[PDB]
């Protein structure tokens, strides 16, 4: 039933007695459900150290991964180029998923095509799909560039992208001069970040390899900035804002911040902003190239060092106080621009905020996950705040990365109770937050199911999620946030301290029980 | 718009394409004509998508894992292949269920074999066997396992049937191999067919000669309701108020036991024809169970459906049918009285998958709205036959619509509301056109049945009449 | 007892059984406490319509006010001028409270002096206090200007500020040319916002009234901006940013954003930034003067219109979409500068966010309070979002203001279930959120006690607080936020929609009970 | 720093002032000397503040409403005058209590007569009488009312004593008029004295004729503990473990009945001498109840206090005293072992109100820290006598310190930690000096007793050793 002036959606409609009784009868009649006491028994067992030990012995089964596949990163990278259509050679199912995944995070259109390879291509390969696909895409969507990646069926079948694209031009499906950079992006190697690196390096090679004879390092007096896989608009914006404030000439190579934030003014804009083809062609003339997320830009780095001859600096992601300082000092050195009064003041404002909030942050224990550079910068900043990052999980991390994070942990007293996990998933993390309970999780929307599980054990066992990462689907507009630089550090500090104080308010809201500590001032 | 204006619009839009695409796409666009009832005379459907044109379609794995198998709540469904497919499809579809997730129910979890290059090189059958044992150790209350094949499985020559048989016999466990690789077919559609055949071959026959269950004359199954936002529950309540006993829900909130009991029912009630007509026909062939199409969108269709269903039984159900209709009459009448004046005259274009592009038309009409265009990602010509009778004269029909086409049709037709998917939503909002997601219900619903109609109406109204839509143009422009 | 490796503060120390038993013994032995059944009975009664009717009949008693006294406002105004010491003639207890109140909100130093009048001044008045106070203040803290206001004892005994300051100069306690603007600020008239207006108009008079004969309207090609009582740093910053973006010459008169946000770099800066004396002296040469918070700048308005001859525009506070548009269109007309592409795009990004979030905002019901301009702007934006501002309370509001708010409500269907309350306090508001329960409160930290009260009736009756206003003492760094312009609207929208989704997550987190609606995607 | 250097620092700082302020401030600054025990030979105190120098002091209303009366949980306290004083003081002080706020307890509420100009002109007595009736209607479980006068009340000639007498008799209710107007006295101090006299005159004698109290030999009252962060609870626990019965707490978590029962106890235990010595002396003169000063800051002082208190009673209490000391020994020893190495040799400067500037020194010394400067907002010479005994040779003492003086002393002495108030905190943090709030405990505590010492130690450690302090200097400057 419904009352018209107070209509109920699923929650709380299905809590009405008639629905409750109906669902009980469905269960008892037809579902042959395990008895509740058995369900409670198994639940309790899944929270134990014994179960954790079995869980960590898994070799074949993955449960609740914290990574995605290569072509998703290739698509994000390609979106950062002016009037560029991302184009994934292979199966169309993949592209529906890539678009939807980004649609849900940015709450924006995400444009990408497939060339719709089917079972028949296993006989004859995907060449005709490539010819018709490029022609059709160019005519229909009027991109100035098509950036090609692959799905896993194209990889297994073994289609030669380079030959297919060259043949498309040779036979007149598209003009010879029309830019079609490409990268092989096998889903069974690495993760979405590897796809980003592969795509970027393919675009860099397209515009520069054959034309290196006339390049002179430093002749354009700019610094190239490569952001990597980046899903916060504020991260692209803050880097450009800091370099501009410093009077540093720069080129941001892959910049989707406009195309991922078009205004609602009565027209749809399929393309907006983006790195120009001229910026990529001219990039070897820069002073140097800085990689914002070096732990997933290894292939890019080899190309930039081997072909452009840039002395890429050994910089961590610019997250937290020390690493933002180091990034600005290196940019000052390369550019010969002094760090301006404006950034020195911003820095001291962040430090002010650290002094103001340190008492509530001190010793707070966190579980966290994400991509390698993001995770290591979050760890570093947590140590700067006097917090303990006790469970650090990077599903798509490697041994060399883990060693690097372990060195950062060993240099701080706040790192003494921390462990770094690689190749482990959120079903592994779930055990750890039961057996060695932290105060909070910092993670993406998949964390909400771990919070749900912890509450089921009891309110005193609940570990609240703080949403920083990718994807965030169950809150609106958090993709507008910043996590880099002083601004990002200010935003993260504010989020953490206020999460702590929200939870303390909750625990002290009980009239004549816990509200002796429900302070007006904190 | 007149029939001639619409036909002219089609030709103008098609001008952009290269000759081969133009010739193809012309076949997939039509203007409804009451003189023409045979859709094979005016539109082609269930063919390959043209490369590079930004189809909205998914793949067979979406159709099998995401749509049919995934909702079955007390089974573990393995996304077998590399990590992408299972991650993008994890909890995207709101197939609602009651259970204790990670303990006796698993729907919103993502289990995968996370294929690495070594699995491509050496094959994944040994990994799958090991994975099955780890599932059994860590999720002991699972009541069965499915293996949802991703693109590489068939391409490298793995034998998941052999692993399923061997491990099934070893563990006395129902282990279902599903060859829903996304290279197969042209869309989600073939995934449904593959999935239905897998249920048939590996599950449905299990109780064939088992007569333990006590049957009644009033036993039915809800076939092809995936319980989006609780849609199946707001249907079930009405069927049981009418005196029927709903033995099974395929597959929203569905358990493996209720699927195994379905061969015992007296009547299969088919909501989604496209996805589950295959198994319905099978059950008629093999067990002599009749099936019938129904529609629980809006009061007009719901009332017509309840009466038609009740007519298959006896006077006692027919009496309870009329009791149900009288109970809910004041409720849906109040919804109409409140929302119909706020929505009447407004024009809607839809684009959805395999059922809702025709099925929701009556509910729009019950609020005085007019559906001026509709179309489907992956429907067949039997779907389009049904569509042409529900849609108005001279309305626009589109099969496997391209991004470009949809945009250009909208700019000319200028609908008041669009109902489509997540890949479409943000495009149309920017153009200043109210949009409602008609897969996910925009995180609302249910929309099925009488309780669903109230929510549907509230939702169309909040969005179509919202103050945001008056604000897109800056007053200085 | 304590365990050294996990020390417990008050919460949860006093939940240990020994403390619980000790507290029961204290209650039973010595407190002669009302029985719990009687406490429960009275609590339940305080939630009723019957109690609400008695509560709204109050004439003499005020409980839990939502305003402060004049001199607080005068202090905040004075802080906005370069190297200016706020100085409150009268009782020193007042100045400890003003400093502390602002210290807790901004988490910053707040410099202000008293001239420490005592009982003896009721015989003879405070003239000697003024003489020694100005001399001592000037020598010790080296301000370039001392801005004088008053405490209530100085007002009651009738001290003539003008005469006292004049005599301080005549007798050589401070130099003749040293600037000592003043305003009478009686705590028993109006509220803190009235003190701001009084102080500002005193300062404006000081620098301009005697020198009007060389002034020419429009000759400096700038627009003056008067912000009023403003406790979000983002609000000073956004107005300056939008005017700079537009290429508009402007003077912000009273600008404390620097002195309320000094860096922590090893030195304490008593003074920073602020409106210059030259800016105040030259202000009559502006094209016009724009008041951002007109409903508490009536005295300032009369001076600017009567003496500067500026035709002050009839603009609402620039909050929400329509009113920010109106502000920018009027600034364009005055200055002749077009609204630039950057602002048009920002506007359309706000609209995009509105379209993205409208389904979760629609029909949500709010109780809210604050100062009049803030409140009417929040009401207007809630209406633009399709929300229902059903309880609108402004303790320091007036009938003319209420009529204007009632007119805004009457023009929107979302105002049909709304009531505006003036002169009512947060004990009145508490009744309204029990009798006509909204979804949320938007207000300051004093709201947390109303949320506590609502939860005590039961979880289903709890009305969560969303902290926007002044003071905010129990969260950190929210004073950095913005509420004005498109930027502020984006911040407010994001805060509201995510408050809604946080509460929905809480209500759907129950395993196998309500988590059927615990969606990953919203 | 040597004595000669401290003396020279004083002279250098005072050079900034005009002659009159210079000569006055010189009298309020001293360097501690073991040869001089009589503070009336080295420092002046409890005088007016010099105008314009940014005293840190509050007013008599702060001392009466904020400090003494406000914590009494089951009375309603009226801030009588204009709206400011009650609003700034609402829930600013963490005088913790157990109750049902708005129903049977009222501490964090702000009740006020919100004077308008009409009330200045006609007087507030009629408004006050009406206010009392409104309070009775809406807060029926209140057990008494106090009237806390703000500046205007005495200046306009209102007669709140007459209203209190008349309404008190009419309603059979304790209504207490307190003339704590902020123009009275020079600081919070006189508010304490006024507040004590109001308790004496209007509350404390209620049960003088009543003999129904079941007394014991071990009855005591905690006099002058306002339960900041639960300080009085972590004190009470130890006194009761030692076999004493704490009849009353003045006034943290205090009830009107406990105050009324205090004349029945055997011993008054005075923590805050400054605020409560007045009533303590009254109870000795009128009821023959002895009083004694104690100190529950840190293990050294807590153990000495427990022993001195037990020695006033019999062998049974002395024995339980030793049991308490043995129980807590391993707990505070563990705190010392953890935190003393992390804090030893670090130098502290304090500036607080009337007690803590001397009372916390022993707790710092228990962690190996050194207090190199201390001072008070509003202490009297009897406080300074006690201070010179606690403080080290040649340390700096400052009475009613000016903002300017405190900054300049800190710049020269360069302490490792400062312990002071909210108006001081942010200044010293910007200077890169670790700061701990020693009124509010920076929202932590308790700090009294053995359980309080663990928290104190944790807190000094987390702030003094925090990584933020190494980061104020940009690496490019
Ligand atoms: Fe596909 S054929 Fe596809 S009634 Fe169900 S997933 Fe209909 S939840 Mo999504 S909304 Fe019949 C479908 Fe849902 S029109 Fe849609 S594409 S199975
Ligand atoms: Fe003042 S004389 Fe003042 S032990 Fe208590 S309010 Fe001591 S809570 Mo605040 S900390 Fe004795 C005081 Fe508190 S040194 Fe402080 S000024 S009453
Ligand atoms: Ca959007
Ligand atoms: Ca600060
Ligand atoms: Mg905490
Ligand atoms: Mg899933
Ligand atoms: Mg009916
Ligand atoms: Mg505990
Ligand atoms: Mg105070």
């Amino acid at each position: 039933s419904q009352q018209v002036d107070k209509i109920k959606a699923s929650y709380p409609l299905f809590l009405d007695q008639d629905y409750k009784d109906m669902l009980a009868k469905k269960r008892d009649g037809f579902e042959e459900k395990y008895p509740q006491d058995k369900i409670d028994e198994v639940f309790q067992w899944t929270t134990t150290k014994e179960y954790q030990e079995l869980n960590f012995q898994r070799e074949a089964l993955t449960v609740n991964p914290a990574k995605a596949c290569q072509p998703l990163g290739a698509v994000l990278c390609a979106l950062g180029f002016e009037k560029t259509m991302p184009y994934v050679h292979g199966s169309q199912g993949c592209v529906a998923y890539f678009r939807s995944y980004f649609n849900r995070h940015f709450r924006e259109p995400v444009s990408c095509v497939s060339d719709s390879m089917t079972e028949d291509a296993a006989v004859f390969g995907g060449q005709q799909n490539m010819k018709d696909g490029l022609q059709n895409c160019k005519a229909t969507y009027k991109p100035d560039m098509i950036a090609v990646s692959t799905t896993c069926m194209a990889e297994v079948i073994g289609d030669d992208l380079n030959a297919f694209i060259n043949n498309s031009k040779k036979e007149g499906f598209i003009p010879d001069e029309f830019p079609v950079p490409f990268a092989h992006t096998p889903s069974f190697v690495g993760s979405h970040v590897t796809g980003w690196d592969n795509m970027f390096e393919g675009i860099a090679r397209y515009f520069t390899l054959k034309s290196m004879d006339d390049k002179v390092v430093g002749s354009n007096k700019k610094i190239n900035i490569v952001p990597g896989f980046e899903t916060y608009l504020g991260n692209f914006r803050v880097i450009k804002r800091m370099l501009s404030e410093m009077g540093v000439g720069y080129s941001l190579l892959s910049d989707p911040e406009e195309v991922l934030d078009t205004p609602a003014d009565g027209q749809f804009r399929m393309y907006a902003g983006g790195t120009t083809q001229e910026e990529m062609k001219d990039a070897p003339n820069a002073l140097n190239t800085v990689l914002l997320q070096p732990w997933h830009l290894e292939k890019t780095k080899k190309f930039v060092e081997g072909t452009w001859k840039h002395e890429v600096p050994k910089l961590n992601i610019p997250m937290g106080l020390d690493w933002t300082d180091e990034f600005l000092m290196k940019v000052s050195e390369i550019s010969g621009q002094p760090i301006p009064a404006s950034l020195t003041k911003e820095r001291g404002r962040l430090v002010d905020m650290m002094t103001d909030s340190h008492t509530w942050l001190h010793g707070k224990r966190f579980a966290l996950w994400g991509d390698p550079d993001f995770v290591m910068g979050l760890v570093k900043f947590l140590l700067e705040l006097g917090c303990e990052p006790v469970h650090i999980l990077c599903h798509n991390g490697n041994k060399r990365w883990k060693k690097a994070v372990d060195a950062i942990l060993a240099a701080s007293p706040y790192g003494k109770n921390a462990t770094v996990y690689i190749g482990k998933d959120l079903w592994h993390l779930r055990s750890l937050v039961f057996t060695d309970k932290p105060d909070f999780m910092i993670g993406n929307s998949y964390g909400k199911f771990i919070q749900r599980d912890t509450l089921h054990k009891g309110k005193e066992f609940e570990v609240p999620l703080i949403r920083i990462g990718f994807p965030i689907f169950d809150r609106h507009h958090l993709h507008r946030s910043t996590t880099l630089g002083y601004e990002g550090a200010m935003q993260i500090l504010t989020t953490l301290v206020n999460s702590i104080l929200e939870r303390l308010d909750e625990e002290t809201r009980g009239m004549q029980a816990t509200d002796y500590n429900h302070d007006l001032v904190r | 718009m007149s029939r001639e204006e619409v036909e002219s619009l089609i030709q103008e839009v098609l001008e952009v394409y290269p000759e081969k695409a133009r010739k193809d796409r012309n076949k997939h666009l039509a203007v409804n004509d009451p003189a023409v009832t045979q859709s094979k005379k005016c539109i082609i459907s269930n063919k390959k998508s043209q490369p590079g044109l930004m189809t909205i379609r998914g793949c067979a794995y979406a159709g099998s894992k995401g749509v049919v198998w995934g909702p079955i709540k007390d089974m573990i469904h393995i996304s077998h292949g590399p990590v992408g497919c299972g991650q993008y499809s994890r909890a995207g579809r709101r197939n609602y269920y009651i259970g204790t997730t990670g303990v006796n129910a698993f729907v919103t979890m993502n289990f995968t074999s996370d294929f690495q290059e070594k699995d491509i090189v050496f094959g994944g059958d040994k990994k799958l066997a090991k994975l099955i044992d780890e599932v059994e150790t860590l999720f002991p209350l699972n009541k069965g396992i499915s293996v949802q094949s991703e693109c590489p499985i068939g391409l490298i020559g793995d034998d998941i049937e052999s692993v399923s048989k061997v491990k099934g016999a070893e563990l006395s466990k129902t282990i279902v191999p599903v060859r829903c690789e996304g290279f197969r077919g042209v869309s989600q559609s073939l995934g449904h067919h593959i999935a239905n055949d897998a249920v048939r071959d590996w599950v449905l026959g299990k109780r064939d000669e088992d007569t333990t269950f006590a049957s009644t004359p009033y036993d039915v199954a809800i076939i092809g309701d995936y319980n989006i936002g609780g849609d199946a529950w707001s249907s079930r309540i009405l069927l049981e108020e009418m005196g029927l006993r709903c033995v099974a829900q395929w597959s929203g909130d569905g358990s493996i036991s209720e699927i195994e009991l379905t061969p015992k029912v007296k009547l299969n009630l088919v909501h989604c024809y496209r996805s589950m007509n295959y198994i319905s026909r099978h059950m008629e062939e093999k067990y002599g169970i009749p099936w019938m199409e129904y529609n629980f969108f809006g009061p007009t269709k719901t009332i017509e459906s309840l009466r038609a269903i009740a007519a298959k039984f006896d006077e006692s159900i027919q009496k309870k049918c009329e009791e149900v209709i009288a109970k809910y009459k004041p409720e849906w009448e109040a919804v109409v009285a409140k929302y119909r004046p706020r929505l009447e005259g407004k024009r809607v274009m839809l684009y959805i998958g395999g059922l809702r592009p025709r099925h929701v038309i009556g509910a729009y009409e019950d609020l005085g709205m007019e559906v001026v265009g509709t179309g489907y990602e992956f429907a067949h010509n039997d779907d389009y036959d049904r569509t042409m009778k529900e849609m108005g004269d001279s309305t626009l029909l589109y099969d496997d619509v391209t991004g470009y086409e949809f945009e250009e049709f909208v700019k000319r037709i200028k609908p008041d509301l669009i109902g489509s998917g997540i890949k479409e939503k943000f495009i149309f909002q920017k153009m200043g056109i109210p949009f409602r997601e008609m897969h996910s219900w925009d995180y609302s619903g249910p929309y099925h049945g009488f309780d669903g109609f109230a929510i549907f109406a509230r939702d169309m109204d909040m969005t179509l009449n919202n103050p945001c839509w008056k604000k897109l143009q800056a007053p200085w422009e």
